[PDB]
């Protein structure tokens, strides 16, 4: 476009702002003309002068009006000009007003307008939902501006800075139920016209930024408490949902974290009460609407009597992550969406603190170690990768704010920002973060601003100390890419610190103020016993003498991994903390015993320790009986489960596995009576799991027979299954692998009854684990048939075949076989997620020369929606042909040698 | 002839009980126990009269992994309540003790010793619950058995 004039440009012009807005709307929740959806509003937006200009710029997204367009009134006191034309850009989504004359500061104008738009099902916007209960088709409306979508729904000024206050009201069937951000202000009243309407108004809102709000018409019900301080908490689902305690459990814990975050941000909840929807469909997990919250029902429902454990900390932590954005987002804003990283970040981090108030036995806060930091670990360390804070003149687009949601500014900002509050003592962080809450609450901030809170809190203390300012220190972390790998020779004290990218050799070009180095708090243990603290500063090497041993005596840095950053020693601390974890291995904290397992197979990856070494730092999980250094050997060992599987190295493999896991299964099956009363601790239960699934995929005799056992009764006796929900997945996976079509059949006729999306969805994978060739390749036949299969599953459904090491050519034939026909006509099918599932495995110069066919054959039909999934896969493979011509010996003997009894 | 007071103490115990992985019955320690209702209700008897007898009352039923307990036992599951000998120097196993005092309890709480519940399963005995006595002793109060 040519930007010149202030409707070209994708940013609203600061001449005028919003005080308030006057919104009614009206959804038709049966088609109309043509079988068309639609919803009517109308809009009193009340803006504020700020600089003089002939023109209004207000946002609006596919939405009609009254063929003038906006009418104009000057509040009493004011003039009002005159209303020349008024266009609508549909790219720059406005609604432009000009005007013959100009209007003047201090006086406030109102801008009348009404209108309707379509009320499609795109979960954007105001929409609708249509859901299946029974056998009926229900439709029911909701919204999700979210970054933008507000126009979508009325014209307003949509950018989450321009706060304002609002008064909502919603013209719906009688007997339906109208909920939005604020309370109803009275009862609902019966329609002028049409009296088989009511109208359902609300209290006005605090002074919120669009994209917050909410409403919606449904036929849902309600479960609630009344926490002892006024506040009114509401879980809504579905009627039938509501009937069966589903939505118990997520008002068990709604209450406690509502004051536990109240506490932590010593600020009071800023609104009367506290709804929280489940929703059938709704894609983006959930959303923080203040006041009336969405989840995915699988998110915020739970079912004791057909859910797992997994299923309950779903539950509890995104409750957690979103109750804590009705403070720390919506009480306090961000200015613009390229500071999402401080929202979204911190809000995943203080997802376990409230979580683990609600369910303080479980030991969360952990969690976010595996399922945080060295998962964004994983990205950040390739040249690929970016940095948290990005310039606002580089965000404009609706497109460029969505890739404001990376994994980054979500999982590094909770490490970050997890990292921050660990280094000035809870407390002192806290008294920052209040402070800042205080000061802002009901206006826009950038992050700087809570940089500020948190020196202004530090600078009146004297008891903990820093290197450098807070935004100094913080600069190092937020402004640059990637993270450092902390090196250390403990013979002598040195202390090294490098740009850690895992593919040894790399165009990192990225260019870097501060030229990659970090200021990095350091914790360490020596013998057990917790060290002093250092620094390290922005320098490339260093020393000090807490890095430094004797004869017998080891160090290990980042203790509970609270530092965004890896450790590595020299080859004979290792050994030491390895001998350490042999005999007395309660000596190193459980978060830190997946730090070395999870640390030294990146370096080995990075070629910076001998992949050999990784290996001998998982030779003490045969004393182990907690699920997290067991679940980091498991996740760092599945790529060797999958270049080595079908090879000369999976024998001993598979053999050494079986040994490093026997003794924890025996402990379980006496822990847990012969697998009759699953274990209490959340982390326990998640050890089991492991365990069991460990054991039956490695041929652990009893653990197959558990599995057969448990099945056989199953089919002794259906519409009666024996097999808790923790084990349903292993023990599928296994007793299919461990027998016939008897059982297979019997699955999948479970699996065709089964209406439970949880259940299906393991059956459905159990299915690929047969051992037998036919069973498989029928199987993959039903894959394509709609009737049988759902589509969405389809691809899901064959690579899971593929997984299956018999399954594999089967599923590459198949699915380079009926290519054609696939693209011809289901050609969004997720193409590449299969293409990239299949090809996994690809490790060997032949099989590079299969794909390179499959791609020249099916040329002239190119790919789209993938190619460069299935050129990326091409990629994946040379590194797979390297990796293996290299790895293999030495693993191989690796893998004979510590079998061996 | 004076005329004594005798209580016979109902203790019903309601046995659950639960096929194992490998199919073996293994007896649930959720297997509810309740006393005979004296002016709070449960959780606690004090046997206030010359003399007493104990009758222990043993039903069983049956469960999943659901650890709702409807069917009832049906076999290799099939077993009764039994009260073995716990950490008492004293047993109800016929064979005439006398005290000053003696409560049943559920609650651990201000207990002397305790008798162990366990379900009496074909060629198994799996302690399930604990019987909390609270006992002192003397010659006022008798324990006549059967
Ligand atoms: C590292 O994290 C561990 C948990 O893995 C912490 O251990 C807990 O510490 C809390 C207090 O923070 C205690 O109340 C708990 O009893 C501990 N939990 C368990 C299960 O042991 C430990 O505090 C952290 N260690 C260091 C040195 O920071
Ligand atoms: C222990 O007693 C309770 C009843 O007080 C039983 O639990 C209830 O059992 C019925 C069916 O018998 C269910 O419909 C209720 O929903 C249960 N209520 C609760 C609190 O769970 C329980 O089955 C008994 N246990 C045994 C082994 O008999
Ligand atoms: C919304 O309602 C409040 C009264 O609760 C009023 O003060 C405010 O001016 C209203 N806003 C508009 C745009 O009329
Ligand atoms: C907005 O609505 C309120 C009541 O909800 C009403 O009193 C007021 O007149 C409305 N403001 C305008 C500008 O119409
Ligand atoms: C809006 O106007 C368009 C004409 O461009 C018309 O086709 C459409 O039906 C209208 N949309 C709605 C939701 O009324
Ligand atoms: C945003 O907050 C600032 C304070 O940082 C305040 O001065 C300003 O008026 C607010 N701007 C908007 C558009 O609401
Ligand atoms: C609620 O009311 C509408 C008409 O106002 C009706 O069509 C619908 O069937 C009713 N829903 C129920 C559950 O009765
Ligand atoms: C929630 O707590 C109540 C008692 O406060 C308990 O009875 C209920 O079982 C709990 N709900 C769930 C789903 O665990
Ligand atoms: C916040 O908590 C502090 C105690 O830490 C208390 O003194 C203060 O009154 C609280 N503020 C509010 C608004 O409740
Ligand atoms: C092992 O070490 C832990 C502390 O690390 C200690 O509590 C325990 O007593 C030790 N056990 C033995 C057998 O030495
Ligand atoms: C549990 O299983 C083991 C092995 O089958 C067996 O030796 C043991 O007796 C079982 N425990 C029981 C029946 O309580
Ligand atoms: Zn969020």
């Amino acid at each position: 476009l040519d930007q010149s004039k202030p409707w070209n440009r994708y940013r609203l012009p600061t001449t005028l702002l919003p005080d308030s807005y006057n919104v009614t709307l009206r959804p038709y929740l049966t088609p109309n003309a043509d079988g068309l959806y639609i919803f009517k509003g109308k809009s009193i937006v009340r803006f504020i002068c700020q600089e003089p200009t002939d023109v209004i710029i207000i946002h609006s997204k596919k939405l009609n009006y009254t063929t003038h367009m906006v009418v104009l009134r000057g509040v009493g006191d004011s003039q009002v000009p005159e209303i020349d034309r008024t266009e609508l850009v549909e790219l720059t989504e406005y609604l432009v007003v000009h005007l013959k004359g100009s209007l003047q500061p201090g006086h406030m104008y109102e801008m009348e307008s009404e209108f309707q738009g379509e009320l499609a099902d795109d979960l954007a916007g105001f929409y609708r939902s249509e859901y299946m209960e029974g056998n009926v088709k229900k439709v029911l409306a909701t919204t999700q501006m979210q970054s933008t979508d507000a126009r979508k729904s009325f014209p307003c000024f949509d950018e989450p800075a321009m706060k304002a206050t609002f008064n909502i009201t919603l013209i719906h069937p009688n007997n339906l139920t109208a909920l939005s951000n604020m309370p109803p202000k009275g009862s609902s009243t019966p329609l002028a016209e049409d009296p088989n309407w009511s109208v359902t108004e609300f209290e006005t809102t605090p002074v919120m930024s669009t994209y917050l709000l909410a409403y919606i018409v449904s036929e849902f019900q309600s479960v609630n408490e009344t926490a002892q301080n006024g506040v009114l908490i509401r879980i809504w689902a579905r009627p039938n949902a509501i009937a069966e305690g589903h939505g118990m459990y997520a008002l068990n814990v709604t209450g406690p974290i509502l004051n536990f975050f109240a506490n932590h941000y010593n600020t009071s909840y800023p609104l009367p009460k506290s709804d929280q929807i489940a929703l059938p469909d709704f894609n983006a997990g959930a959303m923080e609407n203040w006041g009336l919250v969405t989840y995915r029902e699988n998110a915020l429902l739970f079912d004791p009597q057909s859910s797992s454990i997994s299923n309950k900390e779903r539950v509890v932590t995104v409750i957690a992550h979103e109750l804590a954005h009705q403070w720390f987002g919506n009480l306090v804003t961000l200015a613009w969406w390229n500071d999402l990283w401080l929202n979204e970040g911190f809000a995943s981090y203080v997802e376990y603190l409230g979580a683990d108030h609600a369910e303080p036995t479980w030991n969360l806060k952990d969690l976010i170690v595996p399922g945080d930091v060295y998962r964004v670990m994983a990205v950040d360390a390739l040249a690929s990768s970016h940095p948290l804070t990005t310039p606002a003149e580089e965000v404009n687009t609706p497109a460029q704010i969505s890739e404001m949601f990376d994994s980054i500014s979500y999982s590094k900002g909770a490490s970050v920002i997890r990292m921050l509050s660990n280094f000035l003592t809870e407390d002192l962080f806290k008294e920052g973060l209040a402070s800042y809450l205080h000061a802002f609450a009901y206006q826009n901030t950038t992050y700087l601003d809570l940089w500020e809170h948190l020196q202004k809190a530090v600078d009146a203390q004297t008891s903990i100390r820093l290197p450098d300012t807070v935004r100094a220190i913080m600069d190092r972390w937020t402004l640059q890419m990637g993270f450092p790998v902390i090196t250390v020779d403990t013979k002598t004290g040195n202390i090294s610190q490098k740009h850690f990218l895992l593919d040894s050799e790399s165009n990192v070009t990225r260019s870097s103020a501060f030229d990659y180095l970090w200021i990095v708090p350091i914790s360490s243990i020596k013998n057990g016993v917790m060290q002093d603290h250092y620094w390290l500063r922005d320098v490339s090497q260093a020393q000090n003498d807490l890095f430094k041993t004797a004869s017998d005596d080891w160090v290990l840095l980042n203790v509970n991994v609270t530092g965004y950053f890896q450790v590595n020693y020299d080859e004979d601390n290792w050994r030491m903390i390895q001998h350490q974890l042999q005999t007395n291995l309660s000596v190193i904290p459980v978060i830190n015993r997946a730090q070395v397992i999870y640390d030294s197979f990146n370096l080995a990856t990075a070629h910076m320790v001998p992949v050999t070494l990784a290996l001998d730092n998982t030779l003490f999980l045969n004393g182990e009986k907690e699920y997290m250094p067991w679940q980091a050997a498991l996740s760092s060992l599945s790529y060797f489960s999958l270049m080595f599987d079908r090879s000369e190295v999976y024998g001993p493999m598979k053999k050494y596995l079986r040994k490093q896991v026997e003794p924890l299964f025996q402990h379980f099956e006496t822990l847990t009576k012969n697998w009759t009363e699953r274990p209490e601790n959340l982390m326990d239960q998640y050890s089991e799991i492991n365990a069991i699934s460990t054991a039956c995929s490695n041929g652990l005799p009893q653990c197959e027979n558990l599995a057969k056992t448990l099945f056989d009764q199953w089919m002794s006796d259906p519409e009666n299954n024996p097999i808790h929900p923790n084990l349903r997945s292993t023990i599928y996976c296994n007793a299919i692998a461990q027998g016939g079509q008897d059982q297979w059949d019997f699955a999948w006729g479970q699996l065709q009854q089964a209406q439970l999306v949880n259940e299906a969805d393991k059956l459905r994978s159990a299915l690929a684990c047969s051992n037998e060739v036919w069973l498989l390749n029928r199987y993959l036949g039903y894959t394509l048939n709609p009737d049988l299969i759902r589509k969405q599953d389809a691809t899901s459904t064959i690579n899971s075949i593929a997984s299956n090491v018999i399954g594999q050519p089967l599923a590459w034939d198949f699915v380079q076989s009926n290519w054609k026909k696939l693209f011809q006509d289901y050609g969004s099918f997720s193409f590449s997620n299969l293409i990239q599932g299949v090809t996994r495995r690809f490790s060997s110069e032949f099989e590079l020369q299969q794909l390179e066919q499959f791609k020249k054959n099916n040329m002239d039909v190119g790919f789209g929606s993938g190619t460069r999934a299935l050129e990326q896969a091409l990629e994946k493979t040379k590194a797979n042909i390297k990796w293996v011509k290299e790895n293999k010996e030495v693993v191989l003997n690796w893998f004979i040698e510590h079998s061996l009894v | 002839p004076s005329f004594l007071t005798h209580t016979i103490v109902n203790i019903t115990i309601g046995l659950g009980m639960k096929r194992s992985g490998y199919g073996q019955p293994i007896a649930s320690t959720l297997s509810n126990i309740t006393l005979p209702m004296q002016d709070n209700n449960t959780d606690v008897y004090c046997v206030r009269s010359d003399q007493f007898s104990v009758y222990v009352h043993s039903t069983c039923k049956s469960a999943l992994w659901d650890n709702v307990f409807k069917r009832n036992c049906t076999d290799v599951l099939d077993a009764t309540a039994v009260i073995k000998t716990g950490t008492c120097p004293f047993s109800f196993d016929k064979l005439y003790l006398t005290f000053n005092k003696f409560c049943l309890s559920l609650s651990p709480v201000g207990a002397n010793c305790k008798f162990d519940v366990a379900a009496r399963t074909r060629t198994n005995d799996q302690v399930v619950r604990s019987l909390y006595v609270i006992y002192e002793e003397g010659d006022s109060i008798v324990l006549v058995p059967r």
